[PDB]
C-alpha cells in the first residue's frame, strides 16, 4: 500500500530517506 | 514557591551582598 | 660532511641529515619583572651569550642497542625452542609460566614486584656514575675478558664491534614492530 | 601610479562605477 | 636569603634550571611552520569528513558506522 | 541593447571631443 | 590596594603559591565530581533502563562514568538491566568516593604549598630570583600528557588492560561496554566509529610523547621567545585558554551532533535524529520487513522494541526544551510507563492517513492528517464554522497496533482528536504526572544541557583569551602609557 | 509568596537608590 | 634590534614594509583583513545586485530581479545543504560558479570571509596599538561585535538544522530573522536579550549624555560663538569643567561621575557587557533553550479561562507568527496549511 | 614573610554598583527561577 | 579509492597554496626591489 | 605629496576620469543590458521563473545531487 | 524538609557567619 519513503514524506518530509536520491 | 528558587534567590542575594560588605568595611576603615 | 665529530669515537662517520648532536650556541634572556608595586614591568633583555651533548648521546644509543641485542637474539630462539610467537608471550605466560618448556612457580603479580626491584635497582645504579666514558664503557665485573687493556683510540677498532651490531638490532626489532600488528 | 593608496581607492571605486552602470540599466528593464 | 631545600626539590632541580636560555636566530621555527600547516591541513581533513564536504568511500559518516 | 550602446558611444565620442575642446584651449 | 577583580594576581609572581592555588581548584573540581555522583546515585531510579534511562532522569555525570566502563553499583543494580554479582571497588559509589578522598588529599597538599611557598626549586640558579623554565615545563607536561593519552588508548579503551568504552548499535538498542580495536584506515576518522577513538589516543599519544621529548631538549628560538613572550606565566595562560575553548567547541559540537564518544543510550538522541526521521525510518523498515515476509499488522508492530519507539518521540528530542524549564526530562511529560501502540488513521473512504509530525521549531503546531501521496485530507480546524477538512466529516478513525491498546479502535471524534495531537509528538506513550508532579511541557536532555554550558563557556573563554593575550603583549603599558608618546603621528 | 519576594527585590533596589544618592561617597576636590 | 644584533632575515625586510606609516596601514593583519574584508563587502554587493535566491528560498532578492536596497539580500542556502560549507570546489557546487551562486554558496562566501575579516580587523587593532604603544582596549571592545557575529551567524545555525536559519545579509532579511525569533523563540522574553537591550540602549544614553555634558560644561577658551575653534589637541588642561559637570548631575540626577577615567571605562563597559550577555542568549537559542514559557502562568491560564495577562497575549501572537509565516518561511518542510487550521481572531 | 602581599579595596561607589548589580539580576532572573 | 570530492579538496589545498603563496610572494617582491 | 585636494582640482585627473569613468559606466550598462548578467550569475530572467513542468517555487531538497537538480529546476 | 527549616538553617548560618567575617577582615587589615 505505502512505501516506507512515502510514509516518511507525509509525516516528517525532512527525512534522510526523503531527501537523498530525490532527483526523480 | 519551589524549595530551589526561594533559597536560590536568598543565596544569590546574601553570598554576594556580604562578600561586598566584607570588602567595603575592610576598605572604609583604612 | 659534519665537522663536530669524527674522532675518538667508534662510528667515525658524518651520517647526520640534521645534526642532532650539533653543539649549538645559547643566549640567556633575563627574567621579566612581575612586581605589581612597580609602575612598569619590562619584557626582559638579552643578558649573556653562552658558547656551547655528544657524550650524552653516545651513552643513549649504546643502551638502546644492547637492549635490542637482548631482544632480537631473544625473540628468534624463544620462537625456535618453545614454539610460540614473540608477541604471544604474556598471553601464554599469564596462563602458565614457563621457560624452554619448564613450568615456573611465579604469579604474574610477583613479576611486577620482581622486575621493578631487580631491573629497577640496577637501573638506579647505572646513572650513579659521573664519568661519560665510564658511563658508556664501565669496568669491573662487566669486563671479565679485559677489553680495557686493549686500545681503540688509534686505527684499532676493538670497540667498534658492538656498535654496528647494536644498530641493525634496533632496526631488526623496528622491523619486528612493523610486522607485529600489521602483518 | 600603482601604490597602496592607488590600490585602496580603485579597489573600491572601479567596481562601484561598474555596478552603478549595472543598477542604472536595471531601472529601465521593464520586464 | 636562600630558599627552602627539600629532597624532592633537588631531584627536580635541573628541570627548573635553564630558564631564559634560547637558541639564537630562528632555530626550528621554519620546522614548526611545516608542522603547523600540516596540522592545519589535518584539521581540514576531519572538519570536512564530519561536514560531509570531503567524501571518502571507505567511511559511512552516519550512525550506521555503529553497525559495521 | 543597440540604442543603449548608440547613445553610449555618442557621449563616448562627445566627451572625448568636449574633453579635447578644452584640451585644445 | 587591589580592586576586587585583581585579587588573584598575587600568585603571578611566586610559583609555590601557584601550585597551592591550582591544587585548591583541583580539589574543588574532583570534590564536585564525587559530590555530584553521590547526588545522582541518590536520585537515580534504575528500575526501567528501557523506558526510563539515565538521560531521561536528568543524570549529567552518570553517563560519563558509564561511558568509560563503570556499569555496576553497590545497590545491586546495573545499567544494562541486571544484578551485579560483584560490583568491585570501581562502582559508581566507589568512584564517587574516590573523588572525595582525592579532594581531601589535594586539599591538604594545597595547604602545604601555601605555607612552604619559598622552595629552592622555584628560584633559578645564579640569579636567585623566582623563575620558571616554561619551554621545558611544557615539555614535561606534554610528555606526561601523551603518556596518559597512549595509556588510555592502548590499555583502557582497547581493553588490553582496562575495561573499554561504550559501544552501541546504530539504533540505540543493544549497547554495552566492550573493548574496541583501533582502526588505522580512513575509517578511523569517521567519528561514529569507536575504533577511531582508540586509534586516536595511540597515535596522538605517541606523537605527544615524541613532541614532549622535543620540548624537553630543544630550547626555543630567541625571536620566537620575545614574539610569544615566553618569559611570562601569562602567555601560557592566554594560549591555554585558547586551547580550552577550541576544545570546548569541539566537545560541545560532538555532543550536539552526536559521536561515538557520545552514545544515545547514555545521553539521549540528537535533534538531527528527530528531524531526519532516523528512528521513524527504521521502525518502518522493520514493519515492512514483516509485512513482506507475511504477517499481520498487529503481529508486526508487536515485534518492534519498546525502547526503539521511545527514541521516536519529540519529548526526548534535546531541542524541545527551555532555558528555565529545569530538571529531569521526566519532570516535563512524566515518567514513561508503556508504549501505548501505533496510531493508524483511516477515513470513511478507506484511505490511510499520516499525521504531519511537529517540527523541532514549533512550540505549538496544527495537527494535519496527510494521505499516502502527501495531500492534507483531515485536520483539527481552528475555525469550525464552515470547515471542509474536519475529522468529524472526513470520518477519521484510529486503530492501534502493538502496545497497550493493541487491536483497539476509536471512532469517537473527541477521542480521535486526542490521539491525533499525541501522534504529532511521535510514538504514543502512557505517562504518570503524579509520581513527580510533572508540569506538562518538555525539557531538554543532558545532551542539550552539556552543549549549552560548553558553548557558553567556550564563548566566555574566547574573551578570556582576548583579555589575557592582550595583557602579555601589552604588559609594559598595563598601568598606562608614557608621557612622550606623541612621536607616532606625522 | 513569590509576590512577597518580588516586592522585597523591588524595595531592596529602591533602597540602594536611596543610599546611593543621600549617602554617596562625596567627591573631594583638589 | 633585539639588543644582541643578529643579521636581518627576510622577515625583518617584510615586517618593516608591512608596518609602514603610509596612508592606509597594512601590517601583518592586513594579509588577513584586506583580502577577506574586501570579499565580504564584494560578495555582499555582488549578491545583492545579481545573485538570485529563487532556488534556495523561492523568493527574489537581487536588484536585477526587482528588489531595492531594503529587500535585496545575499540569502542563506537551502535546508537541504545542512551545514555544508558550500565551497565552490565542494561536493554540491563542484566547480561551477553559476550554480554555486544559485545554491546559495555565495552566502557562506560572505559569512566565512566576513568572519575571518573580523579576526583580521581585531588583530589590526592589536597590531596598531602595539606600534603606537597604547593599551589594547579598542580590540577588547570589538570582542563584543565578534561575540554577536559568531553567535548569530555561525553558532546559531550550527545548533539548528542548517545554514538556512542563519540571517541572510540584507535589510528586510535581517527583519524576518528578527521576526523569526519573536514568533519562534520568544526572544524578547529571554533575559539575555533584556540585558542586551539595557546595554545597547544604555550605551546610547551614555553616548548622548557624555557628549552633551562635555559640550555644555566647556571652558570659555575663545572669544567667538564657535566653541569648536577654542581647542588645540596638544593642550595639557581639560577642555570642560568636570567639577561643574559633577555638581550639575549630582543635583539633577542625584548621582554623578566624579572620576573621568571611570566614566570612559563605564562607556566602554556597558555596550560590551550588553552584547556578551545577548550573545549567550543566542547560544541558548541555537539549542532551542528558549525562555519561552512561564509554566506557572500557563497552568493557571489553562485552569482559569478568564486569566489574561500581557504575557498570554504575547504567547497568542507568537502562535500567529508561527503558523502564518512557516508555509513560506520554511519551504523545505513542504507544509500546506488549509486556511481553517491557522489561528485567527474575530473578523480579521 | 611573603613579599607578594596585597590588599583589596572597595570604595562605597563600588559597593553601590555591586549591591545594585546583584539586586537587579535578582529582579530580572528570579521571575524565571520561580517560573 | 579516491573520490572526486577528495580530488577537488586536494586541488583546493594546491589552490590555497598558490593564493597564500602569491600574497606572500607579492609582499616579498615589493620588500626587495621596491618596484 | 598629493593630499586629496590637488588631485581633484587638477585637470590631468579629469582628462583621465572623463574617459575611463564613463566607459566603465557603459561597461556596467552593457554587462546587464546584453543579458550577460543573467548568464554569469544564473539569476532567472522575468520569463524564466516558471517553466511548464512546475508553476511553484523551486525546492532544492537534496544535498549531494543538487548540482544536476538545479539544472532541472531552472529548465536549463 | 519543610520550606522553613531548610532556609532557617541557611539564614542562621550565613547572616551571623558573614557578620563575623565583616568584623574580622575589618580587624585583620588594621
Ligand atoms: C618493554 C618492552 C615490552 C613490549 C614492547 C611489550 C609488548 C607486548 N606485550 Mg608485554 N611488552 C613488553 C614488556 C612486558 N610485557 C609484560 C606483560 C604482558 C602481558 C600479560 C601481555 C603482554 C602482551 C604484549 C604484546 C601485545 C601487546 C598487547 O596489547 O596485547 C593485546 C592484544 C592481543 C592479545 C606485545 C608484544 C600481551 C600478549 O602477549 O598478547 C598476545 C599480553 O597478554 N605483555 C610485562 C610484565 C611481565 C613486561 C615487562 O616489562
Ligand atoms: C631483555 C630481553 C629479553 C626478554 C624481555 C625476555 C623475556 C622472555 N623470554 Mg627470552 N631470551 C632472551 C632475552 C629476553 N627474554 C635471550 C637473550 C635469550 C637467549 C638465551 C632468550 C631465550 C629465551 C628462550 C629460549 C625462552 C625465552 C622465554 C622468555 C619468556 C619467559 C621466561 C623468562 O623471562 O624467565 C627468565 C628466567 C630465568 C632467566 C619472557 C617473555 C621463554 C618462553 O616461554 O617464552 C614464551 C623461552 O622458552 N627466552
Ligand atoms: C587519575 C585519577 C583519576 C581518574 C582515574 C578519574 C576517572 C574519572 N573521572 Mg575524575 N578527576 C580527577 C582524577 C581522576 N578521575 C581529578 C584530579 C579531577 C579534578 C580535575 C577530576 C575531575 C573530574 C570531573 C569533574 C569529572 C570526572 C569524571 C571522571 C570519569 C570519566 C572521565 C572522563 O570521561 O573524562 C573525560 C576526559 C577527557 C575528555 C580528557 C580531556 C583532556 C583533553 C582532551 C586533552 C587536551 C590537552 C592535551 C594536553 C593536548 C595534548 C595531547 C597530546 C598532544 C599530548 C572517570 C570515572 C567525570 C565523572 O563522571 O565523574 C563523576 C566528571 O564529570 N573527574
Ligand atoms: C591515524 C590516527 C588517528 C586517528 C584515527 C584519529 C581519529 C580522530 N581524531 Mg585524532 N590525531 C591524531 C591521529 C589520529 N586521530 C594525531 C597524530 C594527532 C596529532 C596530535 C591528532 C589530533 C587530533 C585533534 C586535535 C583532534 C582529533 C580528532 C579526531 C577525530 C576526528 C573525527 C571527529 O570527531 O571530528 C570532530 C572534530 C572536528 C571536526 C575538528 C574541527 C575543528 C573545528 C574547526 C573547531 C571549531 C572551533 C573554532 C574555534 C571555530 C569557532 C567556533 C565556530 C562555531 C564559529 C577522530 C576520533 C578531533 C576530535 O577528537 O574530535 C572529537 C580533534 O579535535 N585528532
Ligand atoms: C556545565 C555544567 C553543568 C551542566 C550542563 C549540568 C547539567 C544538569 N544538571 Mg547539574 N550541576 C552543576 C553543573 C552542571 N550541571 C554544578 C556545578 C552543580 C553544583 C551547584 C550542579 C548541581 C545540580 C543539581 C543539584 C541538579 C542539577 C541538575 C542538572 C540537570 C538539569 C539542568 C537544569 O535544570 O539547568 C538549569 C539551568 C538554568 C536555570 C539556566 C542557568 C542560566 C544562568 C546560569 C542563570 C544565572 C543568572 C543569574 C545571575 C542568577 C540569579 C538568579 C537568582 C534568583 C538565583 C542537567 C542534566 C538537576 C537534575 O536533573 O539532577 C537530576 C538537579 O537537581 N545539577
Ligand atoms: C583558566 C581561566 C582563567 C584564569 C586562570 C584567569 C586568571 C586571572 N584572570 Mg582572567 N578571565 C578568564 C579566565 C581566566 N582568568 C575568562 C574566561 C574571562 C572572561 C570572563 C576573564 C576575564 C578577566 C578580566 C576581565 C580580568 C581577569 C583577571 C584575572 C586575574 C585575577 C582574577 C581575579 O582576581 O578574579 C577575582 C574574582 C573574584 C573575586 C570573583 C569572581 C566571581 C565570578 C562571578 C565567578 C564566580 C565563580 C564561580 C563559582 C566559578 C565558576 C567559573 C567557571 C569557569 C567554572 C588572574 C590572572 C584580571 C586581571 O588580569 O588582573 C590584572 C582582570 O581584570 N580575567
Ligand atoms: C555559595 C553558594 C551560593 C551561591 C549563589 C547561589 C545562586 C547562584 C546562581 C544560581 C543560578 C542557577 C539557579 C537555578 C535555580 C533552579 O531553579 O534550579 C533547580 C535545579 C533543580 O531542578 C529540579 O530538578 C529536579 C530533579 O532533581 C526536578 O526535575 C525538579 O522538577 C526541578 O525543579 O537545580 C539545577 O538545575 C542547578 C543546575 C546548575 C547548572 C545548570 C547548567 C548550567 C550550564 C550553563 C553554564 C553557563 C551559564 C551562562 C553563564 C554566563
Ligand atoms: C559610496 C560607496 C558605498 C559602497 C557601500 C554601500 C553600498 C550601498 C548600495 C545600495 C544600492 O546600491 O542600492 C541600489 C538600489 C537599486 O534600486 C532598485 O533597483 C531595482 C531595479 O531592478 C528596482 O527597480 C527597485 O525598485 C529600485 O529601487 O537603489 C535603491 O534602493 C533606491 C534607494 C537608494 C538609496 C540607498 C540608501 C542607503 C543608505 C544607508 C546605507 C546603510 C548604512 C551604511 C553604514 C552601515
Ligand atoms: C528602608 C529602605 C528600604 C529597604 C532597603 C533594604 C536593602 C538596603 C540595601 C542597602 C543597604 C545599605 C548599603 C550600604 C550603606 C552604607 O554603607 O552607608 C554608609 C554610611 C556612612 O556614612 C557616614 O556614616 C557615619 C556614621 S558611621 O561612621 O557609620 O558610625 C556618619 O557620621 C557620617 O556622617 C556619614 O558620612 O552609613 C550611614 O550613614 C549610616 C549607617 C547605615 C547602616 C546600614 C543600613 C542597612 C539597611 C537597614 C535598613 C532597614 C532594613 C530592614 C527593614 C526593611
Ligand atoms: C578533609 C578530608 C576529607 C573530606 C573531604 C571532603 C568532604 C571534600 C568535599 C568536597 C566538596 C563537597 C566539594 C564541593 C564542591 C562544589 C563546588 C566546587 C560547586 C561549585 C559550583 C559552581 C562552580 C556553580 C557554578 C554555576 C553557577 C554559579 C550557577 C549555574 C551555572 C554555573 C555552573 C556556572 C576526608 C574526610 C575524605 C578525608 C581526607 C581529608
Ligand atoms: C563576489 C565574488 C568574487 C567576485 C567579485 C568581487 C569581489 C566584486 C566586488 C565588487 C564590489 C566591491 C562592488 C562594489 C559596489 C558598490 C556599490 C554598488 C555602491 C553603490 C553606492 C550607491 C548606490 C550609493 C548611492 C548614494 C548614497 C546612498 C550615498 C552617497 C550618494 C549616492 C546617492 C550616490 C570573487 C572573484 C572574489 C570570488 C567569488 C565571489
Amino acid at each position: 500500500v505505502t512505501l516506507a519513503l512515502d510514509k516518511d514524506d507525509p509525516a516528517k518530509e525532512d527525512s534522510v530517506k526523503g531527501l537523498r536520491k530525490d532527483i526523480n | 514557591v519551589n524549595i530551589y528558587g526561594l533559597t536560590a534567590t536568598a543565596l544569590f542575594i546574601i553570598i554576594p551582598t556580604s562578600f561586598l560588605l566584607i570588602l567595603y568595611v575592610k576598605t572604609a576603615s583604612t | 660532511r659534519p665537522e663536530w665529530l669524527d674522532g675518538s669515537l667508534p662510528g667515525d662517520r658524518g651520517f647526520d641529515p640534521l645534526g642532532l648532536s650539533k653543539p649549538s650556541e645559547f643566549v640567556v634572556i633575563g627574567v621579566d619583572e612581575n612586581d605589581q608595586n612597580a609602575a612598569k614591568n619590562n619584557k626582559g633583555s638579552v643578558e649573556a651569550i653562552v658558547q656551547a651533548g655528544l657524550a650524552r648521546f653516545r651513552e643513549c644509543e649504546l643502551i638502546h642497542g644492547r637492549w635490542a641485542m637482548l631482544a632480537c637474539l631473544g625473540a628468534l630462539v624463544a620462537e625456535a625452542t618453545t614454539g610460540v610467537s614473540w608477541v604471544e608471550a604474556g598471553k601464554v605466560e599469564l596462563d602458565g609460566a614457563s621457560y624452554a618448556g619448564l613450568s615456573l612457580p611465579f604469579s604474574i603479580t610477583q613479576l611486577i614486584w620482581i622486575e621493578v626491584i631487580l631491573v629497577g635497582g640496577a637501573e638506579f645504579y647505572r646513572n650513579s656514575e659521573t664519568n661519560p666514558e665510564k658511563r658508556c664503557y664501565p669496568g669491573g665485573v662487566f669486563d671479565p675478558l679485559k677489553l680495557a687493556s686493549e686500545d681503540e683510540e688509534r686505527a684499532f677498532r676493538l670497540k667498534t664491534a658492538e656498535i654496528k651490531h647494536a644498530r641493525l638490532a634496533m632496526v631488526s626489532f623496528f622491523g619486528y614492530g612493523v610486522q607485529a600488528l600489521s602483518t | 601610479i600603482f601604490t597602496v593608496r592607488w590600490l585602496a581607492i580603485h579597489g573600491i571605486a572601479v567596481p562601484t562605477i561598474f555596478f552603478l552602470g549595472a543598477i542604472t540599466a536595471m531601472q529601465f528593464i521593464q520586464r | 636569603e636562600p630558599g627552602l631545600v627539600t629532597p624532592l626539590g633537588t631531584l627536580l632541580r635541573p628541570l627548573n634550571s635553564e630558564a631564559g636560555k634560547v637558541l639564537p636566530g630562528w632555530g626550528t621555527t621554519v620546522l614548526m611552520a611545516v608542522f603547523i600547516l600540516l596540522f592545519a591541513a589535518f584539521l581540514l581533513i576531519i572538519l570536512e569528513i564530519y561536514n560531509s564536504s570531503l567524501i571518502l568511500d571507505d567511511v559511512s559518516m552516519s550512525w550506521e558506522t555503529l553497525a559495521k | 541593447g543597440a540604442a543603449g550602446a548608440a547613445a553610449a558611444a555618442g557621449a563616448a565620442a562627445a566627451a572625448a571631443a568636449a574633453g579635447a575642446a578644452a584640451a585644445a584651449a | 590596594g587591589l580592586p576586587w577583580y585583581r585579587v588573584h594576581t598575587v600568585v603571578i609572581n611566586d610559583p609555590g603559591r601557584l601550585i597551592s592555588v591550582h591544587l585548591m581548584h583541583t580539589a574543588l573540581v574532583s570534590g564536585w565530581a564525587g559530590s555530584m555522583a553521590l547526588f545522582e546515585i541518590s536520585v537515580f531510579d534504575p528500575s526501567d533502563p528501557v523506558l526510563n534511562p539515565m538521560w531521561r532522569q536528568g543524570m549529567f555525570v552518570l553517563p560519563f562514568m558509564t561511558r568509560l566502563g563503570i556499569t555496576q553499583s553497590w545497590g545491586g543494580w546495573t545499567i544494562s538491566g541486571e544484578t551485579a554479582t560483584n560490583p568491585g571497588i570501581w562502582s559508581y559509589e566507589g568512584v564517587a568516593a574516590a573523588h572525595i578522598i582525592l579532594s581531601g588529599a589535594l586539599f591538604l597538599a594545597s595547604v602545604w604549598h601555601w605555607t612552604y611557598w619559598d622552595l629552592e626549586l622555584f628560584r633559578d640558579p645564579r640569579t636567585g630570583k623566582t623563575a620558571l623554565d616554561l619551554p621545558k615545563i611544557f615539555g614535561i607536561h606534554l610528555f606526561l600528557s601523551g603518556l596518559l593519552c597512549f595509556g588510555f588508548g592502548a590499555f583502557h579503551v582497547t581493553g588490553v588492560f582496562g575495561p573499554g568504552i561504550w559501544v552501541s548499535d546504530p539504533y540505540g538498542l543493544t549497547g554495552r561496554v566492550q573493548p574496541v580495536a583501533p582502526s588505522w584506515g580512513a575509517d578511523g576518522f569517521d567519528p561514529y566509529n569507536p575504533g577511531g577513538i582508540a586509534s586516536h589516543h595511540i597515535a596522538a599519544g605517541i606523537l605527544g610523547v615524541l613532541a614532549g621529548l622535543f620540548h624537553l631538549c630543544v630550547r626555543p628560538s630567541i625571536r620566537l621567545y620575545f614574539g610569544l613572550s615566553m618569559g611570562s606565566i601569562e602567555t601560557v595562560l592566554s594560549s591555554s585558554i585558547a586551547a580550552v575553548f577550541w576544545a570546548a567547541f569541539v566537545v560541545a559540537g560532538t555532543m550536539w551532533y552526536g559521536s561515538a564518544a557520545t552514545p544515545i543510550e547514555l545521553f539521549g538522541p540528537t535533534r538531527y535524529q528527530w528531524d531526519q526521521g532516523f528512528f521513524q525510518q527504521e521502525i518502518q523498515k522493520r514493519v515492512q520487513a514483516s509485512l513482506a515476509e507475511g504477517a499481520s499488522l498487529s503481529d508486526a508492530w508487536s515485534r518492534i522494541p519498546e525502547k526503539l519507539a521511545f527514541y521516536d518521540y519529540i519529548g526526548n528530542n534535546p531541542a524541545k526544551g527551555g532555558l528555565f524549564r529545569t530538571g529531569a526530562m521526566n519532570s516535563g511529560d512524566g515518567i514513561a510507563v508503556g508504549w501505548l501502540g501505533h496510531a493508524s488513521f483511516k477515513d470513511q473512504e478507506g484511505r490511510e492517513l499520516f499525521v504531519r509530525r511537529m517540527p523541532t521549531f514549533f512550540e505549538t503546531f496544527p495537527v494535519l492528517l496527510l494521505d499516502k501521496d502527501g495531500i492534507v485530507r483531515a485536520d483539527v480546524p481552528f475555525r469550525k464554522a464552515e470547515s471542509k477538512y474536519s475529522i468529524e466529516q472526513v470520518g477519521v478513525s484510529v486503530t492501534f497496533y502493538g502496545g497497550e491498546l493493541d487491536g483497539l479502535t476509536f471512532t469517537d471524534p473527541a477521542t480521535v482528536k486526542k490521539y491525533a495531537r499525541k501522534a504529532q509528538l511521535g510514538e504514543i506513550f502512557e505517562f504518570d504526572r503524579s509520581t513527580l508532579q510533572s508540569d506538562g511541557v518538555f525539557r531538554s536532555s543532558p545532551r542539550g544541557w552539556f552543549t549549552f554550558g560548553h558553548v557558553c563557556f567556550a564563548l566566555l573563554f574566547f574573551f578570556g583569551h582576548i583579555w589575557h593575550g592582550a595583557r602579555t603583549i601589552f604588559r609594559d603599558v598595563f598601568a598606562g602609557i608614557d608621557d612622550d608618546i606623541n612621536d607616532q603621528v606625522e | 509568596m513569590e509576590a512577597l519576594v518580588y516586592t522585597f527585590l523591588l524595595v531592596g533596589t529602591l533602597g540602594i537608590i536611596f543610599f546611593s544618592i543621600f549617602f554617596r561617597d562625596p567627591p573631594r576636590m583638589i | 634590534i633585539g639588543t644582541y644584533q643578529e643579521k636581518r632575515t627576510w622577515f625583518d625586510d617584510a615586517d618593516d614594509w608591512l608596518r609602514q606609516d603610509r596612508f592606509v596601514f597594512v601590517g601583518w593583519s592586513g594579509l588577513l583583513l584586506f583580502p577577506c574584508a574586501y570579499f565580504a563587502l564584494g560578495g555582499w554587493l555582488t549578491g545583492t545586485t545579481f545573485v538570485t535566491s529563487w532556488y534556495t528560498h523561492g523568493l527574489a532578492t537581487s536588484y536585477l530581479e526587482g528588489c531595492n536596497f531594503l529587500t535585496a539580500a545575499v540569502s542563506t542556502p537551502a535546508n537541504s545543504m545542512a551545514h555544508s560549507l558550500l565551497f565552490v570546489w565542494g561536493p554540491e557546487a563542484q566547480g561551477d560558479f553559476t550554480r554555486w551562486c544559485q545554491l546559495g554558496g555565495l552566502w557562506a562566501f560572505v559569512a566565512l570571509h566576513g568572519a575571518f575579516g573580523l579576526i583580521g580587523f581585531m588583530l589590526r587593532q592589536f597590531e596598531i596599538a602595539r606600534s603606537v604603544n597604547l593599551r589594547p582596549y579598542n580590540a577588547i571592545a570589538f570582542s563584543a561585535p565578534i561575540a554577536v557575529f559568531v553567535s548569530v551567524f555561525l553558532i546559531y545555525p550550527l545548533g539548528q538544522s542548517g545554514w538556512f536559519f542563519a540571517p541572510s545579509f540584507g535589510v528586510a532579511a535581517i527583519f524576518r530573522f528578527i521576526l523569526f525569533f519573536q514568533g519562534f523563540h520568544n526572544w524578547t522574553l529571554n533575559p539575555f536579550h533584556m540585558m542586551g537591550v539595557a546595554g545597547v540602549l544604555g550605551a546610547a544614553l551614555l553616548c548622548a549624555i557624555h557628549g552633551a555634558t562635555v559640550e555644555n560644561t566647556l571652558f570659555e577658551d575663545g572669544d567667538g560663538a564657535n566653541t569648536f575653534r577654542a581647542f588645540n589637541p596638544t593642550q595639557a588642561e581639560e577642555t570642560y569643567s568636570m567639577v561643574t559637570a559633577n555638581r550639575f548631575w549630582s543635583q539633577i540626577f542625584g548621582v554623578a561621575f566624579s572620576n573621568k577615567r571611570w566614566l570612559h571605562f563605564f562607556m566602554l563597559l556597558v555596550p560590551v557587557t550588553g552584547l556578551w550577555m545577548s550573545a549567550i542568549g543566542v547560544v541558548g537559542l541555537a539549542l532551542n533553550l528558549r525562555a519561552y514559557d512561564f509554566v506557572s502562568q500557563e497552568i493557571r491560564a489553562a485552569e482559569d479561562p478568564e486569566f489574561e495577562t500581557f504575557y498570554t497575549k504575547n504567547i497568542l501572537l507568537n502562535e500567529g507568527i508561527r503558523a502564518w509565516m512557516a508555509a513560506q518561511d520554511q519551504p523545505h518542510e513542504r507544509l500546506v496549511f488549509p486556511e481553517e487550521v491557522l489561528p485567527r481572531g474575530n473578523a480579521l | 614573610p611573603n613579599p607578594n602581599k596585597q590588599v583589596v579595596e572597595l570604595n562605597r561607589t563600588s559597593l553601590y554598583w555591586g549591591l545594585l548589580l546583584i539586586f537587579v539580576l535578582a529582579v530580572l532572573f528570579s521571575s524565571y527561577i520561580f517560573n | 579509492a579516491v573520490t572526486p570530492s577528495l580530488k577537488n579538496f586536494l586541488g583546493s589545498l594546491i589552490a590555497g597554496a598558490t593564493v597564500l603563496g602569491g600574497i606572500a610572494l607579492a609582499i616579498t617582491a615589493v620588500s626587495k626591489f621596491d618596484k | 605629496e598629493r593630499p586629496f585636494s590637488d588631485i581633484l582640482t587638477s585637470i590631468r585627473y579629469w582628462v583621465i576620469h572623463s574617459i575611463t569613468v564613463p566607459a566603465l559606466f557603459i561597461a556596467g550598462w552593457l554587462f546587464v543590458s546584453t543579458g550577460l548578467a543573467y548568464d554569469v550569475f544564473g539569476t532567472p530572467r522575468p520569463n524564466e521563473y516558471f517553466t511548464e513542468d512546475r508553476q511553484e517555487a523551486p525546492l532544492i531538497t537534496d544535498r549531494f545531487n543538487a548540482l544536476e537538480q538545479v539544472k532541472k529546476l531552472s529548465g536549463n
